[PDB]
Protein backbone atom coordinates (compact mmCIF):
# COMPACT_ATOMS: atom_id res chain seq x y z
CA UNK A 1 0.00 0.00 0.00
CA UNK A 2 2.73 2.87 0.68
CA UNK A 3 4.74 1.63 -2.30
CA UNK A 4 1.51 1.83 -4.38
CA UNK A 5 0.72 5.25 -2.84
CA UNK A 6 4.63 6.27 -3.52
CA UNK A 7 4.96 4.10 -6.75
CA UNK A 8 1.89 5.94 -8.48
CA UNK A 9 3.10 9.48 -8.52
CA UNK A 10 6.86 7.91 -8.93
CA UNK A 11 5.58 6.57 -12.18
CA UNK A 12 3.60 8.88 -12.97
CA UNK A 13 6.52 12.20 -12.94
CA UNK A 14 8.77 9.33 -14.21
CA UNK A 15 6.91 8.44 -17.44
CA UNK A 16 6.41 12.24 -18.60
CA UNK A 17 7.44 13.77 -22.17
CA UNK A 18 6.09 17.15 -21.81
CA UNK A 19 8.84 19.09 -23.82
CA UNK A 20 7.40 17.32 -26.68
CA UNK A 21 4.22 18.02 -25.84
CA UNK A 22 5.10 21.83 -25.78
CA UNK A 23 6.58 21.20 -28.99
CA UNK A 24 4.32 19.74 -30.40
CA UNK A 25 1.42 22.74 -29.31
CA UNK A 26 4.08 25.11 -31.19
CA UNK A 27 3.22 22.52 -34.40
CA UNK A 28 -0.19 22.96 -33.50
CA UNK A 29 0.40 26.55 -34.10
CA UNK A 30 2.62 27.36 -36.74
CA UNK A 31 3.76 24.19 -38.31
CA UNK A 32 3.83 24.54 -41.81
CA UNK A 33 6.41 28.04 -41.28
CA UNK A 34 8.72 26.45 -38.11
CA UNK A 35 8.77 22.41 -38.78
CA UNK A 36 8.45 22.86 -42.84
CA UNK A 37 11.07 25.32 -43.25
CA UNK A 38 12.16 24.10 -46.92
CA UNK A 39 10.35 27.16 -48.82
CA UNK A 40 13.86 29.47 -48.51
CA UNK A 41 17.07 27.84 -49.46
CA UNK A 42 19.54 31.21 -48.68
CA UNK A 43 17.68 34.42 -47.03
CA UNK A 44 18.29 37.82 -48.43
CA UNK A 45 18.47 40.72 -45.79
CA UNK A 46 21.04 42.93 -43.95
CA UNK A 47 23.08 42.45 -40.45
CA UNK A 48 23.69 44.08 -37.26
CA UNK A 49 26.65 45.99 -38.55
CA UNK B 1 28.49 42.48 -47.58
CA UNK B 2 25.84 45.41 -48.54
CA UNK B 3 26.39 45.18 -52.13
CA UNK B 4 25.54 41.11 -51.23
CA UNK B 5 22.40 41.97 -49.33
CA UNK B 6 21.49 44.28 -52.61
CA UNK B 7 21.58 41.78 -54.73
CA UNK B 8 19.64 39.21 -52.90
CA UNK B 9 16.74 41.25 -51.25
CA UNK B 10 15.95 43.30 -54.58
CA UNK B 11 13.25 40.86 -55.46
CA UNK B 12 12.99 40.15 -52.01
CA UNK B 13 12.50 43.77 -50.51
Amino acid sequence: QKLKQDGDSFRMKLNTQEIFDDWARKVQQRNLGVSGRIFTIESTRVRGR
Amino acid sequence: VFLMKQQSLLAKQ
